[PDB]
């Protein structure tokens, strides 16, 4: 994450990191939405132009981690039972870039806790200017030891569309500071799949509003990061769960 | 059904450093 900061211990209990069995390598980030389901970005498992096609038997997850240091008696490993990519995943603008990985149930802890999925919250929290939080162990620059967090304000549809040449669909949204906003920050490579959360001032709960999908460069003036609009795809998630 | 409620924070009536920023953005 560019211009981010160190996450405190137990700041994101739903934070999950996706690993590949062999070669054992960190692929993406993900969120724990329940004791047996993990949410991640579609391109983390499937992306044809890069001969990328992973399945439940080629991956594994690790929950409750702060540093990339064996957090003894805290972190938990798990194998996937099945994977589910959205039937209409347009990998040829990453439209509907979302997937669900089914785990045996993980034991909750002070460091392992599920995030809430948005409810018709969405209508209130999804407004330009409102800030959300991004987390990940991705690249600090375009070209870390511990988890990174960065609060970013959501940008309005027109600004998002004007900042790129990729056909922006309604199943996504951009976020980030404008070139004259003062502050900087943005997700980057490796942060793919990471959660975009917001704290509901109504019931004091954290809701995952989006998923890290794509972005031109990292923290470039004029550019903003695009996240999967979770709420809109909730129907699918509900059906497959 | 206690999703979103972080044990080390919400459950313990505690808040993280950058948490307030988000709430202030909600106005
Ligand atoms: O997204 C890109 C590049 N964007 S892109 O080439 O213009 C292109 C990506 C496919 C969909 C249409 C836009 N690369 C990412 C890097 C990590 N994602 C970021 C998130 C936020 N901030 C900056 C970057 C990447 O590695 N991917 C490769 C596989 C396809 C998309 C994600």
């Amino acid at each position: 994450i560019v211009e981010g900061s160190d996450a405190e211990i137990g700041m994101s209990p739903w934070q999950v990191m996706l690993f590949r069995k062999s070669p054992q390598e960190l692929l993406c980030g993900a969120s724990l939405i329940s004791d047996r389901w993990v949410l991640t970005a579609a391109h983390c498992l499937l992306y044809p132009p890069w001969d990328k096609n992973f399945t439940e038997n080629d991956l594994l997850v690790r929950i409750g981690k702060h540093s990339r240091r064996y957090e003894r008696n805290i972190e938990k490993i798990s194998m996937l039972e099945k994977i589910y990519i959205h039937p209409r995943y347009n990998w040829r603008n990453l439209d509907r870039d979302i997937a669900l990985m089914k785990l045996k149930p993980v034991a909750f802890s002070d460091y392992i806790h599920p995030v809430c999925l948005p409810d018709r919250t969405a209508a209130s929290l999804l407004q330009a200017g409102y800030k959300g939080r991004v987390t990940g162990w991705g690249n600090l620059k375009e070209t870390p030891s511990v988890l990174q967090v960065v609060n970013l304000p959501i940008v309005e549809r027109p600004v998002c569309k004007d900042s790129t040449r990729i056909r922006i669909t309604d199943n996504m949204f951009c976020a980030g500071y404008k070139p004259d906003e003062g502050k900087r920050g943005d997700a980057c490579e490796g942060d793919s799949g990471g959660p975009f959360v917001m704290k509901s001032p109504f019931n004091n709960r954290w809701y995952q509003m989006g998923i890290v999908s794509w972005g031109e460069g990292c923290d470039r003036d004029g550019k903003y990061g695009f996240y999967t609009h979770v709420f809109r795809l909730k129907k699918w998630i509900q059906k497959v769960i | 059904a206690d999703c979103g409620l972080r044990p080390l924070f919400e459950k313990k009536s505690l808040e993280d450093k950058t948490e307030r920023e988000l709430l202030e953005s909600y106005i």
